[PDB]
RNA sequence: UUCCCC
RNA sequence: GGGAAUGGGAUUUUAAAAUCCC
RNA sequence: UUCCCC
RNA sequence: GGGAAUGGGAUUUUAAAAUCCC
């Protein structure tokens, strides 16, 4: 049929509108139509006191305009901008008394964890202009929606609500991305609610810097980014993805529960937003690591990457001098390069599948503790950023703590986390039971290089042959501070270091 | 429930200009990129022997003009958004608007682009004889 | 101009494509079409987020290329490769809510008994390429298809489905044939599903041996046979035949039930595949044995034939020497070849059906116990590989057990089996009610040859002159072992030996 | 339901090449055996005064060339199969491809057999002059 | 953990109706293999056992229970649980509702304040952990005070004026 | 509202 | 085409209705 | 007839 | 309260209907 529910008249008046007042041809009264046109009848005066509610349901954002960005994006662009993902859900209420036939936004929830309750407000048609005003409404007729019953008396005016939305989005995303991606399940009512707080147009620039404009103010027609959006009320040019359009059957919870167990509490807007983002992250990221997609630097990724390599070199160089194992096993190394080339030890490499390394010396190993307990009975093992069920008693382990959230460590699926440094690594949930056979590694600095020279260093953790005397030179006094900062940065990023229980520093004091 | 008031062919542009900061610019950019104009306007039937003024209380079109209902030729009344008028009132609504026959394909765009002459009461460049 | 349903655009978008993105002249939008050509309108942008599902229904495999073998073979050719026959049936689901107008494979079934469920996956034209991705789908309406509703929540990815298909086909067919012949009932949706797991090309050879290539691996661009197809993901150059093209009307179940009562349970893919292969076997082999068609010696056929010859010779010689029948009726043997020429007995020969020879050498005999019980009261009847409803009480019978399946014995129609030993013989279902007048033949050896000649034999079933002494001579001691091996091979192959109830070996012992 | 894309005269060659391991070799062998070229391509009405480059964003056909839509001159876009490029993307889709008017009867085969010179953007052996 | 079971319920009606299927009652008994309280009963042998010896037993013998809704709550379980806790959710799944019920009971009984009047039995390793904590605290406070020589040590949160190192040259302040 | 049978 | 069923309890008000819990 | 959203 | 969808093909007769197969 040649009708749509967009801009539907929900008023209870049995008659239509006058030809000089009806917005469309389907809105004019039947008494005026004649042979497909409308004829002015002096006997029917136009109405000057009517109020007609207009439905904002049924938007179609499929415009193709030359200088305008498109709101809906492809899945590859969403994978690129995963740092900007904010789940979004809306729970609504039904217009009841003076108008029936539309739903109004009641509780808007985001994956950040907030719920904003708004006064039921609609767009009514008056003889002068469309008026944005409060309308009578009732909660949906269902038991599942009974928790929405109090919220009808707890809403805020939309002027407050949209300013709070802009504040929350800017405070969440200003150190992560230059845009917002809304992760939706069903976009119809989400778009109907976005009509209340989202405006679009050509791409712009912030009024105080060179960043992309993300917010618009109607008090003064100015555009700003996340950093300069204080007092701004509208979201300008957002992006969105609909997850249900990825071939899903059933509802949101039935699909989320197949892959995750730590989120629940359906029909709450924030909880469903978290569920939507979790399902999207699972569908786009928990398969394998993709090195064809690269992410921009937003912080201390370079320092973390350097500090990890520095610690990995120093710990292994100290361990191979402490007890002098004749052979070691390196497990989980993507490429066949030993951490310390100068070591006089037999390196044997094992991995499930290397990162396309030409050196095929790496043996196949799909490790499991109950299966490979007798594989590495002798010699020190290395597990650097390798995630297994349990480590043996003779290992040196670096493990990332998924419970440490930061700009690099986004929330993940089923208790895991999405670590985005240069690529996106999905890490399963941290378990301390995997470290029952090990102990936490202490901090220490070690070097054998010759040295030549504001308080001088006074610490028992500087294991150097220079420190055997009563003083230490300035070269090691600076390099120890550099390694201390590197170790602090590495442990603050979320990395935990574990060593075998027999490890101690005294043997290192015997290396001189 | 309710009465449907819009045709599906208008679903795209009306969804566009409703979200746009500047609906008048958005409509012109939509037209300039190959989009079709707004349909489903109310068209009046008359003897075409009127005065020819731009906006009138009664249909008063000339021989080369067609009268439309004023609410259907205002873009903001179609998109149900804020009028940029000084008090938010509409000048077309409650009146009948005269569109030239050659421009009758896009009556919304004609009302957006063109203006009226305050001392003669008809469209500038499209029939006003004072210039 | 007429159009075809192949590669149909199933997407719900009302407009066409840009002239730079439309794959054909029918796909481009009517904005650009002009005078049978297309126009580049400067202002119109091209779509960059469309997802257009493409219909894979309507393939025509009637190509004629010199180096490329044809998939659809004739039934005269399929009869020669009956050992490669695998029935194949697919159930489907309908694309919905983002595209309407195509069907996707849901459950794949084979005559081997397996069922594989796949997630609904389609080919989607995108502005960069064609994406093979999961799409929205629903089960067909109808009561008969309601059992397909649970299958929407348990599908596997297609990359796993085709690995399992190749594994199952190689496990079934590596000891039967060097190819696969798919037995189909409607080849339309069968071809639409074969698009997902079948590749074609010129004839190749296995990478590790000189056998015909039946599988292809995309991960290594290599070809393999059934023996070497571990980890291969495509079926390379298969053959197929459509049984419904043989003149059938109605559905598959209607035509199958006319001849067979064993199989049923329609609309499950494996059951339909079993019914299709059963109907093909009935149409090709239940009529009569064709001696003109020979089959390759896959394994142990010559040994079983020699064992059968030796056992028949020994048992007929022993019976004729022990009981001294006046006449032996070699029922069912058109040839007058005496298995023991020197026996003091006359021979008569019959055929079940009239042969091409019109001479009076043999007599017609369509034996049934209700009509021919008293025609052979005297003497003995040699029912070697002749199937009757019931045997008389004076017979020596060898009967094949159709319930003993092997590489030489394939499942047949209505409970029978197709035994392929240099020829295809369809044998009716085995019933133990046909031997109520007989008894199982004991294993024994008899020697009538002169005894002129390493462990000494200590078995009392060796009826020979040297057994009446301290030890059996090493000639008979090894000949008895050879006959025991022949007997064990024959009775393991499925042959059951029966003799009249008054048979006893002691009458042989008085011969010496 | 749905809109048809192809004509019956392409049913064989598009079914063949969509099943082959090597679709370019399959199409060449199909043509060698007397098969007919893939038809129903998207040809442009242009002024034939362009620069004559092989692949452009606008129809730039020389007087000795004819301009086609790119997605209609790609076998892999025509058979809806994977592109053999390492990235899997198409160099022809979204562009205009100029085919010489002597080889314009089979543009799909021409785009398979030929290649583009990097320093001038012409088809090698067809309008290219760098040696 | 214990020698009994206390079932934490929200509406004991259908809970009792279900307990009819797997609960037996009677006078107090003793385990068949030891001197512990009997918590399980076996119909196949007419014998009673504790938690340690209940292999193959099919009934829970003499359990205890408490109804939390009788403590004055109004509304449903989720409504009252969400007032204090944000970790648990997913109502109308039985295990999740049980977790919410026990969480609400724990909140109503223990989140207020620690009750020093109620003591609990030493199930295992509690005295060793207390002695270890005492020794570690003494060593680390002595080492810090000897190394850095602070003028004042603020023993925050300790109502008692018990000095872990009496001979340290430092003044002590105590707070609650 | 849901299920069974034909 | 044939047929069946739509749980338990508490409280209040005037058998019925409402509210609340499961 | 079926599904999604509230 | 809002909204969406109801697959593919062949044949015959007069775009539609019917039949048949999946
Ligand atoms: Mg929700
Ligand atoms: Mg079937
Ligand atoms: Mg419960
Ligand atoms: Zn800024
Ligand atoms: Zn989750
Ligand atoms: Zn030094
Ligand atoms: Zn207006
Ligand atoms: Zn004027
Ligand atoms: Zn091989
Ligand atoms: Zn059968
Ligand atoms: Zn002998
Ligand atoms: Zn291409
Ligand atoms: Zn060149
Ligand atoms: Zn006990
Ligand atoms: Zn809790």
């Amino acid at each position: 049929e040649n009708v749509t529910g967009l801009f539907k008249d929900c008023s209870k008046v049995i008659t239509g509108l006058h030809p000089t007042q009806a917005p469309t041809h389907l809105s004019v009264d039947t008494k005026f139509k004649t042979e497909g046109l409308c004829v002015d009848i002096p006997g029917i005066p136009k109405d000057m006191t009517y109020r007609r509610l207009i439905s904002m349901m049924g938007f179609k954002m499929n415009y193709q305009v030359n200088g305008y960005p498109n709101m809906f994006i492809t899945r590859e662009e969403a994978i690129r901008h995963v740092r900007a993902w904010i789940g979004f859900d809306v729970e609504g209420c039904h217009a009841t008394r003076e108008a029936v036939g539309t739903n109004l936004p009641l509780q808007l929830g985001f994956s950040t964890g907030v719920n904003l309750v708004a006064v039921p407000t609609g767009y009514v048609d008056t003889p002068n202009n469309t008026d944005f005003s409060r309308v009578s409404a009732k909660p949906p007729p269902g038991d599942q929606f009974k928790h929405l019953i109090p919220l009808m008396y707890k809403g805020l005016p939309w002027n407050v609500v949209r300013i709070k939305i802009v504040q929350m989005l800017s405070d969440t995303l200003k150190n992560l991305s230059d845009r917002v991606v809304f992760v939706l399940w069903a976009h119809g009512f989400a778009l109907t609610s976005m009509k209340y707080f989202v405006k679009i147009g050509p791409e712009r620039t912030c009024c105080l810097c060179d960043r992309r404009a993300t917010c618009f103010s109607t008090a003064s027609d100015t555009y700003a980014c996340w950093h300069h959006s204080i007092g701004f009320d509208y979201v300008y040019n957002p992006f969105m993805i609909d997850v249900q359009q990825w071939g899903f059957t059933g509802n949101l919870q039935s699909n989320h529960d197949l892959y995750c167990q730590v989120h629940g509490n359906a029909h709450v807007a924030s909880c469903d937003a978290i569920m939507t983002r979790c399902l999207a992250v699972h569908e786009c990221f928990v398969k394998r690591v993709d090195w064809t997609i690269e992410y921009p630097i937003i912080g201390d990724e370079l320092k973390i990457n350097a500090a990890c390599r520095k610690v990995q070199h120093m710990v292994v160089k100290a361990a191979l001098l402490a007890d002098k194992f004749p052979v070691l096993h390196d497990i989980g190394n993507p490429k066949a390069i030993k951490c310390v080339p100068q070591a006089d030890v037999e390196w044997k490499f094992y991995d499930a599948q290397p990162c396309s390394d030409k050196a095929y010396k790496i043996e196949e190993l799909f490790y499991s503790y109950a299966t490979h307990s007798d594989k590495f009975t002798d010699g020190v093992c290395l597990f650097w950023n390798c995630n297994v069920d349990r480590y043996p008693a003779n290992s040196i382990v670096c493990r990332f703590d998924t419970r440490v959230l930061s700009n690099l460590n986004l929330p993940g699926c089923d208790g895991g986390s999405l670590y985005v440094n240069k690529h996106a690594f999905h890490t399963p949930a941290f378990d301390k039971s995997a470290f029952v056979n090990l102990k936490q590694l202490p901090f220490f600095y070690y070097s054998d290089s010759p040295c030549e020279s504001y308080v001088p260093l006074k610490s028992a953790t500087c294991i150097t042959r220079c420190n055997l005397g009563g003083a230490v030179c300035r070269h090691h006094a600076n390099e120890y501070r550099l390694y201390l900062d590197a170790y602090n940065m590495m442990i603050s990023a979320g990395f935990s270091l574990w060593v075998y229980k027999q490890f101690d520093t005294y043997n290192l004091w015997n290396t001189f | 429930a309710g009465n449907a008031t819009e045709v599906p062919a208008n679903s795209t542009v009306l969804s566009f200009c409703a979200f746009a900061v500047d609906a008048a610019k958005a409509y012109k950019d939509y037209l300039a990129s190959g989009g079709q104009p707004i349909t489903n306007c109310v068209k009046m039937l008359c003897t075409h022997t009127g005065t020819g003024q731009a906006i009138t209380v009664t249909p008063e079109a000339n021989m080369d003009q067609e009268s439309f209902g004023g609410a259907s030729c205002c873009l903001y009344c179609r998109c149900h958004i804020d009028h940029p008028n000084p008090k938010g009132f509409c000048d077309l609504k409650g009146k009948y608007v005269q569109i030239p026959t050659t421009c009758a394909n896009d009556p919304v765009g004609f009302t957006l682009k063109n203006t009226v002459c305050t001392v003669c009461g008809m469209w500038k460049g499209y029939g006003c004889s004072c210039d």
